[PDB]
């Protein structure tokens, strides 16, 4: 059950904050991995 | 524990507040002051507050048990 929350609220978090200003372009794959701080961090294509 | 596990889970926010800090009771006068400024800007009346004016009112209108 927490399983659910995590994505939503972390994964699903980032990745849909760069769809709106210009982060991710519909077309280009995206990476997801970690950081150095141990949190999943979304790599970004483009800029603003 | 007042509902089922049903229901508690199923929600995909559960935003917790936390009680007045004492670093954020500067920023609760700042935009009630503003308010009655940008009423009174229709008139061509601006109204100014210092810091000493700010200080009686943030020993004042804060309580732990009530709040704002």
């Amino acid at each position: 059950r927490p399983l659910n929350r995590l994505i939503q609220h972390a994964l699903l978090t980032q990745l849909s904050r760069l769809l709106l200003d210009g982060g991710v372009r519909p077309g280009e794959i995206a990476k997801v991995t970690v950081d150095q701080e141990g949190e999943i961090i979304v790599i970004r294509n483009h800029g603003i | 524990r007042h509902f089922a596990n049903e229901f508690i889970n199923r929600i995909d926010e559960l935003i917790v507040f936390n009680r007045l800090t004492p670093s954020n009771i500067r920023k609760i006068v700042d935009v009630r002051l503003k308010e009655v400024q940008e009423r009174l800007d229709e008139k061509q009346i601006t109204l100014d507050v210092d810091d000493k004016a700010k200080d009686l009112l943030a020993q004042q209108g804060f309580d732990p048990v009530y709040g704002a």
